[PDB]
């Protein structure tokens, strides 16, 4: 296939996040 | 208004923010917080630092994960020459093509950033070397890490007891650890350097098969239980090297002998083991001195009660310091840190001169970035340590427990304390500054001539009674000869501890006016650092301003106006206060080695000579030499070599700066104008009805002088991080 | 507008595909 | 002698200093004063600083690499009198400066309402218990640890 | 020149002062007392400590050193063997 | 507001301006104009500025004027 | 505590002494023998803010008073809202 391994910054450095900031939105309420 | 956080009450039915931030930061308060027993408590520390141990795996794993598949290693382990290393590889979307130039670095493909940690010269330095032979690293210490978590839990869980009374012991604890742990801890490690590591070393390999096969020597463990070991130090090593093959290897583990090499500075092969064996008898023989219920040794009151040195007849108690320090969890908390915080710089400013590692310093960058985050913590430790042996004095502590009794009289006679403490201060203040603007005065001025400048004498001094076999001269008593020792010779302090001058790399460096100050400017740190630690601390409990100062001693920060006008007189605000000097020192401290280094090295000395004797200067040659590299490296023309480093330099000025806010404007203002920012929204289309669920305020009246630090800090700690770095580099030296 | 238990589902899939492919690509054009 | 080097009967380094550096100084080949009566580079600022010959005085002085002269102090060889010398001197001439800090002062909290008699100076620098400091012979060194202030006042 | 068994010889002078009382009256740990369960409670916390127990063999297990330290030591250590040497045993002086 | 306002015109007025005439008045500024594409990146500001001109003032020892130097580091 | 920062002092006369706080101080409880005869530190607490004008002026020999309260309501800070 070649030259592919990106997906480890995104799914930490950016999804990762998606999810805490919205779930532990759950400070707010749940 | 509902009800949340789960621990405390007040915090958590309040329709502010502070409802967020504060909830964030009573987290591990767990010493009184709703949801707390003495039971509790301990356990609830218990499992929480088996959640520790547990993330410090998590990090040495990746540590030798970014490590094994790139990152040079098969090459690094060829000759280490002073080329660029490699940590993990960089991969941000926002790099432009000039991800081709160095950023990228030689070897690797994708660019990547380089050991600026040890590990690369330890992981190598003990044997740990082949690409095909090496891959673990994880793979144990994760399959270790885990376990870290699971006692957490188990021992967590009810039943299987998690214990509870059974954590005011010592003796037994610390009967067991300063033997069990520490003793076996060594030990164990004398095992390992030795059977697996010295051989990796000057002689060759171990393989992953054989483990009995291998044997040091032909005829085995020979003697030795044969009470003869002597025979292990002859033709131990060489000189003669080549490191890590053989050919002038020998192979007898153990030696004093040899010395430096200009292939390897670093502590001999053998030495850092018969020494990780030698005190691992004396702790063991330690280990074993108090009870643990078989009935020998100690009870470790009735060695104090009335054991006492000069007390006796001189009317001065020393009641149950154990039921103190042992129903105090602070005294523990901070007697435990110092030890670490007076050693943490003993490790760290040993482990210059004293570099055990293959290549490093002749490596002098690694060397220089390696010191400073062991002095920094360190530093930050020592504070910390100071501060929870200021709240010993609040939560717990018992003037009616304690009193006639030594901890006593340390309150009662406190006044002098600070004061022969700041009398320090204020000598050890002007008398360094009227040295050093007289000393820029006269320079400026054309005469450099006049320029006040003394020798270091009481330093040289210590090194001519030692190796310091500089240029001759007698003392009465030792004179270069006639007596030497007598007692002393050819054994023990042979080649070693016999650097001398050596203008590379001596170990002591040669001393002048220069450090007569800078030596006196860290003596000036803490002192001051410290009367008001000693301060902030000897009375977290009041003091004629705030008489009755507590129930909460620690972080009460502000008072109203009037009595004189009170403030940032909480022990807490005064550790806050502290927290300035400790990155003053632990500043004045490591800003010298290097200028001394840096000029130590692809170069002269004379410059720190005449070039340290004075203020301005050190702004110049040094600030203002050497940072040249760094800076006209985002450069109109181009990202040339490091861009990393001068974006973080100014991410470095900006942090700090904006600390400031936080520091000169206090919630007063803030909150105000937040009043009328809050008209807006409510009183604006396309935004109504949209309701927060916080209410908008500003920042307490603690907390953002917190804030204004845990800023004014990483800012500064994260400048030098990027400024040493972003120089020693380059150099030139 | 079956929203009906949701968002969850949206938040794996539509930003697993924003991603996934949105990173990953078969011949560079680098950063 | 000790670490840096000698004095000025020799020290290479520190010449050197003497002459360039200063005599450069010099510098102005001319820079009109070919008669006349003011620009004094010229005359001393240089020759006060630079009759300040081969002599200097000779003071020993030790002068290290560029040839500053550190100063040692250990009461030995030569160096004695750059501390101890200017060293009591500091002493005495402090401590008669609190001396009298300690007096006028203690001659005052008495009589009637004595609130403040201190934002003005009653007698100026104290100009009574003033030479208490010359005229300490001994003085503190007894006095002060035997009586008045006594360990009682203590 | 260095005593190295001088002083190896020295220390298991004192922990054979160590092989005490596995044997001699009653129990290990003169059981157990308060170890695991624990103390009364005890408390301040707490004891015991005795100027008064440092005898019972000062006198005879003095001796312990001159054991081994004697005849298995410098002298090697016991030539009376023989007791199952053929997979394979010996052992043999390196002295 | 003013500590950085006068922050621009030395660096402008020098830059360009300030400068200097010769044959052909081939004009010489203190400066060929680094500003160009240089202070829009604010390190420019002390790449170009601070740490450029200040060089002025820490090798200012010895001299005549000395007395700025000499103050510079009192007052800063 | 919720409000408790002591101003007490001894004497707990209230002329030309204090008087300034928003609300929260209704005492005069004259306590049997006080010279003045009015004292104690408070009435029903559960109203105002966190003032120390609460001494500034009028003894509490001792302390003061300032914010010392920690369980804050908002009506106990101007801003809930
Ligand atoms: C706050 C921060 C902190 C951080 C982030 C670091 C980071 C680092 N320190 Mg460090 N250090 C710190 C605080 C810190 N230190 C403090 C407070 C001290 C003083 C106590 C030190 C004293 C110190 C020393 C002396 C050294 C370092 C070194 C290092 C570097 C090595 C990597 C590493 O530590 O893996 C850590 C590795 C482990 C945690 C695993 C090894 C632990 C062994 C000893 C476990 C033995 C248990 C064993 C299984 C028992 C066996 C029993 C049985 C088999 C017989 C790394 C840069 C080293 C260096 O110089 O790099 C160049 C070394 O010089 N540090
Ligand atoms: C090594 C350990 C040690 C241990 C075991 C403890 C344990 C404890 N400390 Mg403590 N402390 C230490 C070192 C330690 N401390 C040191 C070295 C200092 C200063 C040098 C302090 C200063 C300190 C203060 C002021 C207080 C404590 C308190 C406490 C107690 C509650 C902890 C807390 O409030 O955290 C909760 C904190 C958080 C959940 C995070 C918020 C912390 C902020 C400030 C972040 C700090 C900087 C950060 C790394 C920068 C951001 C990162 C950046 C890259 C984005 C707990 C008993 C509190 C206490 O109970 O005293 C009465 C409190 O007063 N400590
Ligand atoms: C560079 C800095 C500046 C200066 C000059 C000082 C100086 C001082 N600080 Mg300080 N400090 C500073 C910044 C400074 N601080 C900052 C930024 C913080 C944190 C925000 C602190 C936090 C701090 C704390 C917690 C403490 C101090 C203390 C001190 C004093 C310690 C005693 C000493 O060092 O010798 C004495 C002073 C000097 C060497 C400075 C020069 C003072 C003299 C020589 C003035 C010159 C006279 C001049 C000719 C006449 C001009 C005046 C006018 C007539 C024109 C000292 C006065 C401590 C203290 O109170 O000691 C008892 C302690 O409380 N500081
Ligand atoms: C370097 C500075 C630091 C920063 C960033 C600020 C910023 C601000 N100050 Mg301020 N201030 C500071 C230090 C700082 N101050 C200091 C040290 C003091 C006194 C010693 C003051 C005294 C002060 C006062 C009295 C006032 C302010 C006000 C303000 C605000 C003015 C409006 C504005 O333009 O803000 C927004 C713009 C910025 C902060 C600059 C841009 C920031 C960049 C880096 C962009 C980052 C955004 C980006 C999305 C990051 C997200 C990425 C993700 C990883 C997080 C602004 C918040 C005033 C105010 O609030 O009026 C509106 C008020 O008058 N300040
Ligand atoms: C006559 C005066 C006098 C005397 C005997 C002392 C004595 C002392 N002071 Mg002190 N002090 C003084 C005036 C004096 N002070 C003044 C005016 C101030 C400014 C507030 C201070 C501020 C001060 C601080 C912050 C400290 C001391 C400390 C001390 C003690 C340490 C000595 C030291 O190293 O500080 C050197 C002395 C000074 C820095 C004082 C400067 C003022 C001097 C020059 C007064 C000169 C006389 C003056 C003009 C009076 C007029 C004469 C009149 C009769 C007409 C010592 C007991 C230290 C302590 O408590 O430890 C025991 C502490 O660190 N002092
Ligand atoms: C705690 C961690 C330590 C640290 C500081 C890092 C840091 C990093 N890793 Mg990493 N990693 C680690 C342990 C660590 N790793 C371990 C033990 C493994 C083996 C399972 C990996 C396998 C790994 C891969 C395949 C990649 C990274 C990558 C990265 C980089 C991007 C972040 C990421 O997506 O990681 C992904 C991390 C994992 C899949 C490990 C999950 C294990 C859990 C227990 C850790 C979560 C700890 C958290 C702090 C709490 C970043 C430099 C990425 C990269 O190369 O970009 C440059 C690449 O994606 N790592
Ligand atoms: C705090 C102390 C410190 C000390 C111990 C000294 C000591 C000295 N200074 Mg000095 N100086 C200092 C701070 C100090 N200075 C500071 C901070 C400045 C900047 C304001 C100066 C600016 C300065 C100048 C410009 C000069 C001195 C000179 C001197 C010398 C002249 C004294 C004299 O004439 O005695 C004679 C009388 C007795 C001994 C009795 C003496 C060695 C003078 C000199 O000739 O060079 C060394 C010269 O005038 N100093
Ligand atoms: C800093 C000091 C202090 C400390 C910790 C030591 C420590 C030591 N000295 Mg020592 N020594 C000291 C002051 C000190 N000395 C002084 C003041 C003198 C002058 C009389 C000596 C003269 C001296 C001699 C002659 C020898 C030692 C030796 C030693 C070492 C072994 C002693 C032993 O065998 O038991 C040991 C490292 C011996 C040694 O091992 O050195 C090779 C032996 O040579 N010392
Ligand atoms: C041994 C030593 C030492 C030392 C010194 C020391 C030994 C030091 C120490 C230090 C310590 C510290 C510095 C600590 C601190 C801490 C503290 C002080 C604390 C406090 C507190 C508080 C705050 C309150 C309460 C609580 C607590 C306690 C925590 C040395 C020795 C030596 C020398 C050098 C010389 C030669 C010889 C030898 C032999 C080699
Ligand atoms: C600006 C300012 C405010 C205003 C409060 C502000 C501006 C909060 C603004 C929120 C910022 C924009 C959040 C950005 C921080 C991020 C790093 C996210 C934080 C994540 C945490 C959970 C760690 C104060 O209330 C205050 C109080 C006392 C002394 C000084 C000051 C002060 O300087
Ligand atoms: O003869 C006593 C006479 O001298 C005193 C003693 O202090 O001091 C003088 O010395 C100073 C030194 O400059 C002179 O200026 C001035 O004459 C006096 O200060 C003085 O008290 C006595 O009057
Ligand atoms: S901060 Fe202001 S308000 Fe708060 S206490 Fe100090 S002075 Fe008072
Ligand atoms: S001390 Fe204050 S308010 Fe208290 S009793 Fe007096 S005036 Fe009343
Ligand atoms: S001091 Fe307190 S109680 Fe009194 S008025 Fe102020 S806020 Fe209210």
């Amino acid at each position: 296939m070649i030259n592919l391994p990106s997906l480890f910054v995104p799914l930490v450095g950016l999804l990762f996040p998606a999810v805490a900031m919205a779930s532990l939105f759950l400070h707010v309420e749940k | 208004a509902l009800r949340i956080p789960r621990f405390s009450q007040g915090i958590a039915q309040d329709p502010t923010t502070r409802r967020i931030w504060f909830g964030i930061a009573t987290a591990h308060d767990f010493e009184s917080h709703d949801d707390i027993t003495e039971g509790r408590l301990y356990q609830n520390i218990f499992a929480s630092h088996f959640g520790q141990l547990a993330i410090i795996f998590l990090w040495t794993s990746g540590n030798l994960f970014h490590v094994a598949w790139q990152g040079n290693f098969e090459a690094w382990v060829q000759d280490p020459f002073h080329v660029r290393p490699i940590a993990h590889a960089i991969w941000d979307p926002h790099f432009g093509q000039p991800a081709v130039e160095a950023f990228t670095r030689g070897g690797a493909l994708g660019p990547v950033n380089n050991a600026y940690s040890g590990v690369y010269q330890w992981w190598y330095t003990i044997g740990l070397r082949t690409n095909e032979d090496l891959y673990t690293g994880a793979i144990f210490l994760l399959f270790l890490s885990f376990i870290s978590l699971l006692a957490g839990w188990l021992h967590l869980q009810p039943k299987w007891k998690p214990s509870v009374s059974w954590f005011k012991n010592a003796e037994s604890r610390l009967n067991h650890h300063l033997s069990g742990l520490f003793g076996v801890s060594s030990l164990a490690w004398a095992g390992h350097l030795v059977h697996v590591a010295i051989p990796g070393s000057r002689g060759e390999y171990v393989r992953w098969n054989n483990f009995l096969d291998v044997l040091p020597y032909p005829q085995g463990l020979g003697p030795l239980l044969t009470g003869q070991w002597n025979l292990y130090a002859q033709n131990p090593s060489s000189s003669n090297h080549l490191f890590g093959t053989t050919q002038g290897a020998g192979t007898a583990i153990l030696t004093i002998l040899g010395g430096f090499h200009p292939q390897t500075q670093s502590l001999w092969l053998t030495d850092v083991a018969h020494h990780h064996l030698a005190i691992a008898f004396l702790f063991l023989i330690g280990g074993l001195m108090y009870r643990t219920n078989f009935g020998i040794g100690h009870s470790i009151k009735y060695i104090l009660e009335a054991h006492i040195p000069p007390g006796g007849r001189l009317g001065r108690g020393h009641k149950g310091l154990y039921d103190t320090i042992n129903n105090s969890i602070h005294f523990q908390l901070g007697l435990a840190l110092a030890s670490l915080g007076v050693i943490t710089s003993l490790v760290a400013q040993h482990m210059y001169s004293l570099p055990a590692y293959a290549f490093i310093a002749q490596d002098f960058t690694t060397q220089a970035a390696l010191y400073t985050h062991h002095q920094y913590i360190a530093g930050f430790i020592m504070t910390g340590a100071f501060a929870h042996g200021p709240i010993f004095f609040i939560r717990d502590y018992n003037p009616e427990q304690n009193a006639d009794n030594v901890l006593a009289r340390m309150l009662e006679h406190k006044e002098a304390i600070i004061s022969h403490l700041s009398w320090a201060s204020l000598f050890l203040g002007f008398h360094t500054l009227g040295l050093y603007v007289h000393n820029d005065v006269m320079l400026a001025f054309g005469t450099p001539e006049k320029q006040i400048l003394i020798e270091p004498i009481f330093a040289q001094w210590i090194q001519s009674a030692h190796g310091k076999t500089t240029y001759g001269f007698d003392i009465p008593l030792s004179s270069t000869n006639g007596p030497a020792l007598n007692a002393g010779r050819n054994i023990w302090l042979p080649g070693w501890l016999n650097a001398i001058n050596e203008n590379s790399n001596s170990l002591f460096l040669t001393i002048g006016p220069g450090d007569f100050l800078v030596h006196h400017a860290i003596a000036l740190g803490l002192h001051t650092t410290t009367l008001i630690l000693v301060k902030g601390a000897l009375d977290a409990r009041g003091s004629k301003l705030m008489p009755d100062k507590k129930d909460f001693g620690y972080s009460f920060p502000c008072d109203g106006p009037g009595r004189g006008g009170t403030c940032d007189i909480s022990a807490w605000d005064d550790f806050y206060l502290a927290v300035f000097w400790m990155l003053n020192t632990i500043g004045w401290v490591t800003f010298y080695w290097h200028w001394k280094h840096i000029t130590l090295w692809r170069g002269n000395v004379s410059q720190f000579n005449e070039s340290s004797t004075y203020l301005m200067g050190w702004l110049r040659d040094y600030l203002w030499l050497n940072s040249s590299q760094l800076i006209n490296g985002i450069t109109p023309l181009v990202c040339n070599s490091l861009s990393v480093w001068a974006w973080m330099f100014l991410f470095g000025h900006l942090v700090w700066a904006t600390g400031f806010m936080f520091l000169i404007s206090w919630r007063g203002y803030w909150q105000e104008l937040i009043e009328t920012l809050a008209w807006a929204h409510e009183r604006t289309p396309l935004a109504n009805l949209i309701r927060w669920r916080d209410k908008p305020v500003a920042l307490s009246i603690v907390q953002a002088r917190l804030v204004g630090l845990v800023h004014f800090s990483v800012g500064y700690i994260f400048t030098y991080a990027a400024f040493l770095i972003a120089s020693t580099s380059g150099k030139f030296g | 507008t079956k929203r009906g238990l949701l968002l969850k589902f949206l938040i794996l899939g539509g930003g697993s595909l924003l991603t996934y492919v949105s990173a990953n690509a078969p011949q560079d054009v680098l950063p | 002698d000790i670490a840096g080097l000698t004095p000025c009967k020799e020290s290479k380094q520190f010449a050197k200093r003497e002459k360039q550096a200063l005599k450069k100084l010099q510098a102005s080949l001319k820079l009109y004063a070919d008669d006349s009566a003011p620009a004094l580079a010229i005359k001393a600022t240089m020759e006060k600083t630079k009759k300040r010959f081969d002599n200097y005085g000779k003071y020993g002085l030790l002068c290290g690499s560029d040839g500053l002269p550190h100063l040692i102090v250990s009461g030995d060889q030569r160096h004695w009198g750059e501390f101890i010398t200017p060293g009591i001197l500091f002493l005495y001439i402090a401590g008669w400066i609190g001396w009298v800090g300690r007096s006028y002062l203690i001659a005052i909290r008495d009589e009637k309402k004595p609130t403040q008699k201190e934002i003005i100076i009653d007698v100026p620098l104290a100009s009574s218990l003033l030479f208490r400091g010359f005229s300490w012979p001994v003085a503190a060194y007894r006095e002060l640890l035997n009586g008045e202030l006594v360990d009682n006042n203590f | 020149p260095s005593l190295v068994i001088s002083l190896s010889t020295g220390l298991s002078l004192f922990l054979g002062r160590f092989v005490f009382f596995n044997f001699q009256r009653e129990n290990m740990a003169k059981q157990v007392p308060e170890q695991n369960g624990m103390s009364h409670f005890e408390a301040g916390d707490t004891r015991a400590k005795e100027y008064v127990s440092l005898l019972k063999s000062n006198d005879p297990v003095g001796f312990n050193i001159v054991d081994v330290l004697a005849w298995g030591s410098i002298g090697h250590i016991v030539a009376y063997y023989i007791l199952a040497t053929a997979s394979n045993g010996y052992d043999p002086s390196f002295f | 507001s003013i500590s950085v306002v006068i922050f621009h015109f030395s660096w402008k007025m020098q830059s360009d301006v300030w400068g200097t005439i010769n044959d052909q008045g081939v004009v010489t500024h203190i400066t060929a104009g680094n500003f160009a594409q240089s202070s829009i990146t604010i390190n420019g500001w002390l790449r170009d500025f601070l740490w450029a001109q200040a060089s002025q003032v820490i090798q200012s020892y010895g001299s005549s004027l000395s007395a700025y130097g000499l103050f510079f580091l009192g007052a800063h | 505590m919720s409000h408790s920062v002591k101003i007490y002092d001894t004497c707990i006369g209230c002329t030309q002494c204090v008087r300034a706080c928003p609300t929260d101080v209704l005492e005069m409880i004259p306590w049997g023998g006080c010279k003045a005869k009015q004292i104690a530190s408070a009435p029903r607490t559960e109203d105002c803010v966190g003032c120390k004008r609460c001494e500034s002026a009028c003894p509490t020999d001792f302390l003061s008073v300032r914010v010392y309260l920690w369980h804050e309501t908002t009506r106990s800070m101007g801003l809930a809202y």
